[PDB]
């Protein structure tokens, strides 16, 4: 009776949140009304993990919807699935944060934390067994990167035992709504860095690209980037969901995938990506070779620019377990050399009989790699260009922040980068 | 009559322990609610199968284990399958909260909450015994509980029962079938911290268990059901002794008097044979020569490792089936002749012989066929070191990094246990380097 | 594509089968502590036997048959050649030895006493695995203050012109099916004192000028003869047969022939070196018999099948 | 071969073939070392919570 404790604010956080719930709410076979309508025992035999029951055989997503402003939340709450939240979950102030990491870590988010941990609180009273929590945001913008920043912060002093995961959007000049988002991206990976157990780094340029490259969308939309970010979601929480050889969850995925505390954000990969050829099959070699190729990767990094530390893929649909243990054992073997030789066996295999909506078979990548420097260090610089000048630095000093704030907060991403590096060459 | 108390911890322990049972019953006809129609002392009785088997009024033959868990889903399949009614619910113990794979996890924070209740749990059923022999323990090296609480409980065990023998069934960490990346850290707590601790105990390299369910049965992709039904077959084998009537190994004591002369070095090797697909109809009988033969090949022990480079201190030959004393001894002479068989100089060379009449029972259904007579040789080796070299390798190239140890320093370990463990582990291995070289 | 790892580099043998290999743009070279290996060039002391075979989905081969040893450490071979039913019998070929710890002291002293007693060739040598030949036992015992006391042939074939003493260097590989070959090329070492290396086809050709026979009736038959006993003998000990890794290894005998064309061994040398003459033919050779048999890749051979049951 | 200590009996039969012959802590100890591993915990909680109210 493990469960998990689901938090999506900001934007961003409630639009990749939102589609999330649709996704496996389909796949877990549960309506629009919050009433279960599948064909399958394994559908219901986990269903606890992320649902809570209400009378009436209801399944209400553990789910608590914040933001500082009500426009996105009223899209949610008008979307498809928008009926099957918890009204109570819903939680938001009318100030905005004008994508400002200040106001929402330190003036309008503070004035609204409160009231969402009295909510987290109520939801964790009534858990047989709470896991921790997973959190949806991004970090380019003021409420899902400061206030979201700020709710883990409080959430680890209340459930310091407890395990925090996250999903974070990286921003990417590629896909931008604002020159500040170097500024809070910066501020909100220490943040991480400190507070918490599991990030998965979802790089908004690495999904403009599979759009455009591959998926040969000329003019990607937000949309079309959420589908990439749902496709993930549904693949590295499959066997937190549903039963079978390995069933995880949220602290074994962090002992296995995490060989030291501050280096634990990971790179998603998914196949397949086809562009709209869905109807042709799939085979596992392919499977296998194309979820290793960085053309699948949501972080935006090269593989083989790093090693990898520790690797966990997912393998969804009928298939030859023996076939899938021959491609994997295949992959490794054969370039042996991106894998640390200082971690033995750090490639482990999952198999769930249940494939995604529309596929019949998909795989998903989870890799601590230590390529996903070159992330931090895109950021870094980006954040740099501007501070080296003090450009755009008043919309936070007038937020109370002084520069040292941020001299802090480069230096603490330049150490990770270090630390990252160390570890290459070891 | 002096009974065993078994005692299954984690879910190889527990998986590995609802095979055994279910495989006992099947051999002393008792049905799953526990009924024995064979058994005409109704309540009670100091037959041999009641060193594993209690009597109640009604006639119930109820097991002497306990099964223990740190999370719930694993045992709850116990109180719902087909020998449910075997059981009690004091006998069933779990938790809310698993040790995620950490040592340190299952011996300190989560062990220390549970194991006054599980060691009161267990003085319920060494009140019912008028000789209590000891205990055998079942757990896996990989698990934070297998390894981790186990440790904790056989320390109590030696307070609690200090004249009372303690024998293992240890499960050896295979990375073919699912395994954590940080096994080998508790492998070797767990080894140095019950080593002064366990009489003998059984480890059984889950890599061969796979290779002899994937070779001998044709099963492409084995599962826990798979290996667990092979490695009952063995464990019953080897328990057989103390619950059925004979006079070789009728006691944990003589377990250690005849396969372990050295206290550290109590790891005996196990080799069975036959394994015979019962997809195959057509199965032609093995001779007392050919499975006793067999012993002495690679492919058929619990770990894989080359006694022929090494030395054996005793070994023990535990036959099931159509089997005389003649056949064995005509086997006998004719592998010395051929096999490459050294005995340390300071041990008589020579094989202790065990004969059940009662052919190995297989589970209705199951992959393995009726044979008309099978054999588990107990060889004590020093080539299973090999299986410590290859472990003890593993945990070096982690910790030359620290690789994970913060999880365990954060449970309240501290990084000189991992130091200290290693150490002993290190002596071990000279240990069997100064008796087989 | 299969991967390899090297873990003795001053084997010039195996450096240049590790330089084919990658000659073949279907082998790749690992770091030496890389455990995805197909095949294992290891080293000479403390080959870790014990951690091969056990990586799934990888089959290993390593370059050394675990237990050889017994058969290249002198002292070990002559308690070998001693107490094996299948050899002591016979050793017409093995030179009359005994093991001195500095034990069989005292019958070689008895048998040293019986030659000084009846005038024989009293001449003895002794190494180990610093030599000394000598002829009064005296001096032999205090040399070495373990060692093996061995009889020096007195009456050793001599190559004319020169009055040179030789002695016969043969190259024998087993595969891990445990196939004995015996490459078609060996070496004879000249003292030069009443460039030093004579190969076979002179070898046979003196031997036909000179002596009216060949190298194969004379010498080769006996020397196939002790390759296959020596190899036979150990072979329940040292199979890959059944095992979860397998072994090659390359040998290397030494022969003495006496002025009667009697062939007697020497040593066997486990880790060899190869004429440079040779190196290139032997070690392709190694390549195709030892290593693509295992792992085969995308005619008369060089070697000799010695057959056996 | 010597084949000794023979017994008989319905069930099976036992003997031994010779080929050649020869040539702890106490409870507080360990309630001690618990509990030096729950001090370690709290006192490395306690400086997370220092910390986080700083
Ligand atoms: N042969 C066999 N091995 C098993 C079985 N179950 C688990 N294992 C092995 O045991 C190791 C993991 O130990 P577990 O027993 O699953 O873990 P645990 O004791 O429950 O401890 P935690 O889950 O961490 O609290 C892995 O190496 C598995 O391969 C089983 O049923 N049969
Ligand atoms: N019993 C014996 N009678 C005569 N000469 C002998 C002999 N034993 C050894 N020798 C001489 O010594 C040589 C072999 O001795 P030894 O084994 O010490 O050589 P070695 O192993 O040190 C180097 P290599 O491996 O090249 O032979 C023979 O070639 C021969 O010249
Ligand atoms: C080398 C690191 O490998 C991992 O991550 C890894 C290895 C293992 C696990 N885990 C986590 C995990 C989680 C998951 O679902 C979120 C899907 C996975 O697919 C293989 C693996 C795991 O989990 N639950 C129980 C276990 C048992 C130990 C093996
Ligand atoms: N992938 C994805 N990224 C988004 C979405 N909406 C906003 N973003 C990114 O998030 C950043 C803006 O942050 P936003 O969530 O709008 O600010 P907030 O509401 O104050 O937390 C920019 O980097 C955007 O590219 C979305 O729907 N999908
Ligand atoms: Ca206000
Ligand atoms: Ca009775
Ligand atoms: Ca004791
Ligand atoms: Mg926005
Ligand atoms: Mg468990």
């Amino acid at each position: 009776m493990r469960e998990i404790v689901h938090i999506q604010a900001g934007q961003c956080g409630n639009q990749i949140g939102a589609k999330f719930w649709e996704v496996i709410s389909d796949e877990h076979g549960i309506d629009p009304t919050g009433s279960y309508h599948g064909d399958s025992d394994l559908q219901l035999e986990r269903i606890n993990v992320y649902y809570n029951e209400a009378t009436g055989n209801k399944y209400v997503p553990r789910a608590i919807l914040v933001d500082l402003e009500p426009g996105t939340m009223d899209s949610v709450r008008s979307g498809p699935f928008g009926q099957i939240f918890r009204p109570d979950n819903f939680v938001f102030g009318q100030s905005g944060a004008g994508n400002n990491w200040a106001k929402g870590h330190y003036t309008e988010g503070a004035e609204l934390v409160d009231s969402v941990l009295d909510v987290v609180r109520k939801e964790s009273e009534s858990c047989d067994c709470l896991q921790g929590f997973q959190l949806t945001h991004s970090l380019g913008g003021g409420t899902g990167s400061g206030m979201g920043t700020l709710l883990i912060s409080k959430i680890r002093e209340e459930y310091p035992d407890r395990i925090m995961n996250t999903f974070s959007v990286m921003p990417s000049p590629k896909v931008s709504d604002t020159v500040v988002e170097p500024y809070n991206a910066t501020l909100s990976v220490h943040q991480l860095v400190e507070n918490t157990d599991e990030t998965y780094c979802i790089d908004n340029e690495a999904l403009y690209d599979i759009c455009f490259r591959t998926l040969k969308l000329t003019t990607p939309t937000y949309g079309d980037l959420n589908h990439l970010v749902s496709a993930t979601m549904s693949g590295v929480t499959t066997c937190l969901r549903f039963p079978g050889q390995l069933n995880a969850d949220l602290r074994k995925l962090a002992v296995n995938m995490v060989p030291f505390p501050r280096l634990h954000f990971f790179m998603p990969g998914f196949a397949p990506l086809t562009s709209r050829q869905q109807y042709r099959a799939l085979t596992v070699p392919e499977l296998t070779q194309q979820m290793f190729d960085s053309k699948n990767m949501m972080a935006a990094c090269d593989p083989r620019h790093g090693r990898y530390l520790t690797v966990a893929a997912i393998f969804r649909g009928r298939m030859s377990m023996k076939e899938v243990d021959e491609q994997m054992l295949n992959v490794q073997n054969k370039n042996s050399s991106y894998f640390v030789e200082w971690i033995p066996n750090n490639v482990k295999t999952a198999v769930c009989d249940i494939p995604p909506r529309g596929l019949k078979m998909s795989a998903t990548f989870i890799g601590n790699s230590t390529a996903i420097q070159e992330l931090f260090k895109r950021i870094s610089e980006q954040f740099t260009a501007m501070f080296r000048r003090k450009a755009f630095l008043h919309w936070y000093t007038g937020e109370g922040m002084d520069e040292m704030e941020f001299t802090e907060a480069e230096s603490n991403m330049n150490d990770l980068v270090s630390e990252y590096q160390q570890y290459q060459d070891a | 009559m002096r009974e065993c108390i078994s005692i299954h911890v984690g879910q190889a322990g527990v998986q590995i322990g609802n095979a055994c049972w279910e495989l006992y019953c099947l051999e002393h006809g008792i049905q799953p609610d526990g009924q024995m129609p064979s058994d005409k002392t109704i309540g009670g009785g100091d037959d041999s199968f009641n060193t594993f088997f209690s009597e109640t009024g009604a006639g119930k033959h109820v097991p002497r284990a306990v099964f223990v868990d740190l999370e719930p889903t694993v045992i709850d399949e116990v109180r719902t399958g087909t020998y449910r009614q075997l059981f009690h619910p004091e006998q069933l113990i779990t938790g809310k909260e698993d040790a995620a794979n950490n040592y340190a996890r299952g011996h300190y924070t989560i062990g220390k909450e549970i194991i006054d209740l599980v060691l009161d749990r267990i003085r319920k059923l060494a009140d019912q015994c008028t000789g209590l022999q000891g205990f055998l323990v079942f757990h896996s090296f990989g698990g934070g509980t297998g390894s981790g609480f186990t440790s904790l409980l056989m320390e109590r065990l030696s307070v609690d029962y200090g004249k009372k023998s303690k024998l293992e069934f240890s499960i050896y960490p295979a990375p073919q079938v699912s395994t954590a990346v940080v096994e080998p850290y508790n492998s070797i707590l767990t080894t140095h911290t019950t080593l002064e601790h366990s009489d003998c105990a059984f480890m059984v390299d889950n890599e061969a268990i796979y290779d002899i369910c994937r070779r001998n049965l044709d099963i492409e992709r084995p599962t826990y059901t798979n290996l667990n039904r092979l490695i009952s077959q063995i464990v019953s084998s080897i328990t057989a002794s103390l619950r059925f009537d004979g006079a070789l190994n009728v006691d944990l004591t003589e377990f250690q008097t005849n396969l372990v002369p050295y206290p550290r070095i109590h790891f005996p090797l196990a080799t069975y044979a036959p394994v015979i697909s019962a997809e195959k109809a057509y199965h032609e009988q093995l001779s007392v020569a050919e499975i006793t033969n067999a012993c002495f090949e690679p492919a058929n022990q619990m770990v894989k490792c080359d006694p022929r480079h090494g030395k054996y201190m005793a070994c023990c030959l535990l036959y099931r089936g159509d089997v005389v004393p003649k056949d064995v001894n005509a086997a006998i002479a004719t592998i010395k002749t051929k096999r490459s068989i050294q005995f340390v100089d300071w041990c008589p060379t020579g094989f202790k012989v065990g004969i059940n009449y009662q052919p190995p029972t297989v589970v209705p259904g199951g992959d393995l066929a009726k044979v008309q007579r099978a054999v588990c040789m107990l060889s004590n080796t020093t080539a299973i070191a090999e299986a410590w070299a290859r472990l003890d390798h593993k945990f070096d190239l982690m910790y030359a990094k620290r690789a994970f140890v913060h999880w365990y320093v954060g449970e309240g370990m501290e990084e000189g246990e991992f130091s200290e463990a290693r150490e002993d582990m290190a002596a071990l291995e000279k240990d069997y380097e100064e008796v087989g070289v | 594509m299969y991967t390899f790892v090297v873990r003795d580099e001053n084997s010039s043998v195996y450096a240049e089968v590790s330089r084919l290999l990658l000659a073949t743009g279907q082998w790749k070279r690992l770091r030496k502590d890389n455990p995805r290996f197909n095949l294992m060039l290891g080293e000479r002391n403390r080959l870790p036997f014990g951690r091969l075979g056990h990586e799934p989905g990888l089959v290993q081969l390593v370059n050394y048959y675990r237990g050889a040893d017994k058969l290249c450490r002198k002292a070990s071979l002559v308690k070998l050649i001693k107490t094996s039913p299948e050899l002591s019998e016979s050793c017409t070929w093995f030179p009359e030895s005994y093991v001195i710890y500095p034990d069989e002291r005292e019958v070689f002293l008895a048998a040293y006493n019986r030659r000084r007693e009846g005038r024989e060739g009293n001449v003895w040598i002794a190494k180990s695995s610093g030599i000394l030949i000598s002829s009064e036992a005296s001096e032999l015992l205090d040399f070495i203050d373990v060692h093996v006391i061995q009889k020096y042939l007195e009456k050793p074939l001599l190559l004319e012109p020169g009055h040179r003493k030789f002695d016969i260097r043969s190259w024998v590989l087993v595969d891990h099916l445990y196939n004995i070959y015996l490459y078609r090329e060996g070496v004879l070492r000249t003292s030069s004192e009443p460039g030093n290396e004579m190969f076979f086809e002179e070898f046979n050709q003196y031997l036909m000028d000179a002596l009216n026979t060949t190298l194969e009736n004379s010498i080769l038959l006996q020397i196939k003869h002790i390759i296959r006993s020596c190899l036979m003998c150990i072979e329940p000990a040292i199979s890959t047969k059944h095992l979860h890794y397998q072994s090659f290894q390359l040998f290397g005998f030494d022969f003495m022939v006496d002025e009667e064309l009697k062939v007697w061994l020497i040593e066997v040398n486990g880790a060899p070196a190869c004429a440079q003459k040779l190196y290139a033919e032997l070690c392709q050779g190694i390549v195709d018999v030892a290593i693509s048999s295992v792992f085969p890749l995308a005619p008369t051979s060089i070697f000799i099948k010695l057959h056996h049951h | 071969m010597e084949v000794i200590e023979l017994n008989k009996c319905t069930s099976g039969q036992s003997f031994e073939v010779i080929l050649k012959p020869p040539s702890d802590p106490s409870l507080e100890e360990i309630q001690k070392k618990l509990e030096a591993a729950e001090e370690r915990r709290k006192y490395q909680e306690a400086e997370l919570l220092k910390h986080l109210a700083e």
